[PDB]
């Protein structure tokens, strides 16, 4: 929970992703350092809550940004944003998977 | 199509120890998860570490080095020339030919 000390920092991760990322491609990419909004959720205090993602785990995105939230991929519906501002919209579901074995498929 | 996993690996890692670079200094245990996810990349997707990064973690204890901060860097050239890095976080002492 080595969280904390990003809070009041995130602008450290302004520009740092260097993918390009797609609706396509997204399942196979970084998704830590992708700023995230959460557009929908089983769990009502998740649902309009942005921050950077930065960390990942089989069924977890752990974001920053007020505070920390630890949100679940498989009950959440995420907005993405790509480089260029443009968004990117995918149910969690299909983003659930190790950050490293995420690569194939 | 083999040649945009590979391409999606190399921004992967990339995207993480330009993360690794930005975090360090207020959370070097996040930088370290950065470090080593990246590792897990490479040896996974079998593709090489962006010059630019290769000598900027600590090959013993996976800590992203900042010189000044967690990182001792000398230019040594009076003998045989080299860069001398000691990772202040473990100790590890990496040199590289001049
Ligand atoms: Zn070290």
């Amino acid at each position: 929970g080595s969280y904390q000390e990003i809070i009041g920092r995130t602008w450290i991760f302004r520009g740092a992703h260097r993918g390009r990322v797609t609706r396509r491609n997204i399942i196979w990419h970084e998704l830590i350092g992708l700023r995230v909004r959460i557009v929908g959720s089983t769990h009502p205090a998740f649902v309009g809550i942005e921050g950077y993602v930065i960390d990942e785990t089989r069924n977890m995105l752990v974001i920053a940004g007020d505070r920390i939230w630890k949100v679940p991929k498989d009950v959440s519906i995420f907005e993405f944003e790509a480089d260029d501002g443009t968004k990117i919209k995918i149910p969690g579901e299909r983003l659930v998977g190790r950050p490293e074995m995420r690569l194939k498929k | 199509e083999k040649k945009e996993k590979k391409k999606i690996a190399i921004e992967r890692i990339d995207t993480l120890f330009t993360l690794a670079e930005r975090v360090a200094r207020y959370s070097p245990d996040l930088a370290k998860r950065y470090v080593e996810l990246a590792l897990e990349i490479q040896k996974k997707a079998k593709v090489k570490i962006p010059r630019k990064w290769k000598r900027r973690y600590c090959k013993r204890c996976h800590t992203f080095l900042i010189p000044g901060v967690n990182a001792r860097v000398r230019l040594r050239t009076k003998r045989m020339p080299h860069v001398v890095i000691t990772c202040l976080e473990c100790g590890y002492i990496m040199r590289y030919p001049y």
